[PDB]
């Protein structure tokens, strides 16, 4: 039913168009920490600890 | 924060769980004291006969 036929005489017939898609992403931040004490690395038994 | 306590009076460290503890908490000098002999007077006094 759809197909694009013409004919002898031709004229404006059978236009078409096209089309455009767009995509997107984001990025974020993460970070975690630890603290400690001079003694605690002084006094410990076990040097290599850090 | 991670702390040293006192692994000797029943505080462990914050390292240590509830299975671990301290290997060493002291200093061993490995030099002991000793006392020397008492001195003698009247022993050098006598003198010696053989038998």
């Amino acid at each position: 039913s759809k197909l694009p036929l013409l004919t002898e005489n031709g004229g404006r017939v059978n236009r078409v168009g096209f089309t455009r898609i767009a995509r997107e992403g984001s990025i974020h931040k993460f970070g975690f920490f630890y603290e400690f004490t001079q003694e605690s690395i002084d006094f410990d038994s076990d040097d290599g600890l850090m | 924060m991670l702390n040293y306590n006192a692994p000797t009076d029943g505080q462990k460290s914050s390292i240590d769980g509830a299975n671990s503890d301290q290997m060493q908490t002291f200093f061993w000098l490995k030099k002991a004291i000793i006392t020397a002999r008492k001195e003698q007077y009247f022993m050098p006094l006598a003198s010696v006969t053989n038998m």
